[PDB]
């Protein structure tokens, strides 16, 4: 059976606007395993995102972790847009600063 | 305290290519030390941790020599499968196996793990005892009598029982951080309780200003890393209770 | 040290 993506995207801290931080995107409980993940920054996709090797959770589902340093801004939007399988279009889950 | 080590080793055949592709990821105490896999520059198994990296030359020869075993092996049977279930050419299959022990404070072993799943759903596992199997398809009922009958469980847990304790006791002799938390006012009014910063993933986040915990509604996230070793978990709807905590946080 | 399965499926 297929499962699709759970995607979200979270701040290592609270951002403030100054500091660094590290900018995450977890996707979770899906399979098969192959699948693409690239975080935005105001629509254009962010170079260089360490990305966690693939392992799977106790229910066989496979989980990976997008993430990248960065400071944030005020004005600019980051996003993380997942291609899987399971789904017709990629789909794109913005950071929030809020919870 | 208590510690532990696991093998999550996954192989997936898919179509357009010959051999599928074999990953293997260690990890101790929950925490990735080692890994292999066979789409790399030529596969071997890479230390993934610090602490890892004064292992032997000799160390690194007969884990790549075992991996490559494991790949022949996740092949054949990724082979048989479709012949249990009846399927042709064409799909994507997965073969996972998590294997490990856990041991307690006295570093004898407490359980050891034997399990695999075919298509992300489960086929055969080892029980508790480390005797019998656990198969719940009519398919994998073909491979419990034959392991049965081949004495693998007396082979697996010889490992656990031997291999596994006695090495992740060398491994920990090679080598506990709790949350800060904040609360969220935003109104709609929904509260909203964070933990950040922590390790290990133990935690536990709790609503109740009358004395009494809440479970209606209380939307929860559950716990997931940071970008670095820590994790982090909010509550929705504030007592937090941790390993490293000598008393739960209180915080409103 | 990673585990080595005897009989395959």
């Amino acid at each position: 059976i297929q499962k699709t993506p759970q995607i979200q995207v979270y701040s290592r801290h609270p951002p403030e606007n100054g500091k660094p931080n590290i900018l995450n995107c977890y996707v979770t409980q899906f399979h098969p395993p192959h699948i693409e993940i690239q975080m935005l920054k105001n629509g254009k996709k962010i170079p260089k995102v360490e990305m966690s090797d693939m392992s799977f959770s106790k229910d066989w589902s496979f989980y990976i972790l997008a993430h990248t340093e960065f400071t944030p801004t005020e004005t600019d939007t980051y996003a993380c847009r997942v291609k899987h399988d399971s789904m017709a279009e990629p789909k794109t889950v913005y950071w929030d600063r809020d919870m | 305290g208590p510690h532990s080590m696991r093998y999550f080793e996954t192989a997936v055949s898919r179509p357009g290519l010959e051999e599928p592709r074999y990953i293997s990821v260690g990890y101790v105490d929950n925490k990735e030390f080692v890994r292999f896999d066979s789409d790399a520059e030529n596969p071997r198994y890479e230390p993934r941790a610090p602490w890892m990296e004064q292992e032997g030359p000799e160390y690194w020869e007969r884990e790549t020599q075992k991996a490559k075993g494991q790949e022949q092996w996740f092949r054949v049977s990724l082979r048989n499968l479709l012949g249990y279930y009846n399927q042709s050419a064409g799909g994507s299959h997965t073969l996972q196996q998590m294997s490990g022990c856990d041991l307690g404070s006295d570093w004898r072993l407490l359980r050891g793990y034997l399990q695999f799943a075919y298509e992300g759903r489960d086929y055969i596992a080892l029980n508790e005892d480390l005797k019998t199997w656990t198969a719940a398809d009519m398919a994998a009922q073909i491979t419990r009598r034959k392991w049965e009958q081949s004495g693998a469980a007396e082979h697996y847990k010889a490992y656990l029982e031997g291999e596994c304790v006695e090495w992740l006791h060398r491994y920990l002799k090679n080598g506990t951080d709790s949350p800060k938390a904040h609360v969220t006012h935003h109104p709609r009014v929904t509260l909203r309780c964070w933990a950040l910063g922590f390790y290990p993933a133990d935690i536990t986040l709790t609503w109740q200003l009358n004395g009494e915990e809440l479970t209606q509604d209380m939307e929860l996230v559950e716990t997931r890393p940071a970008g670095d070793g820590t994790f982090q978990k909010w509550a929705s709807v504030c007592r937090v209770y941790h390993e490293g905590l000598p008393e739960p946080l209180t915080l409103r | 040290k990673a585990p080595y399965n005897x009989a395959t499926m």
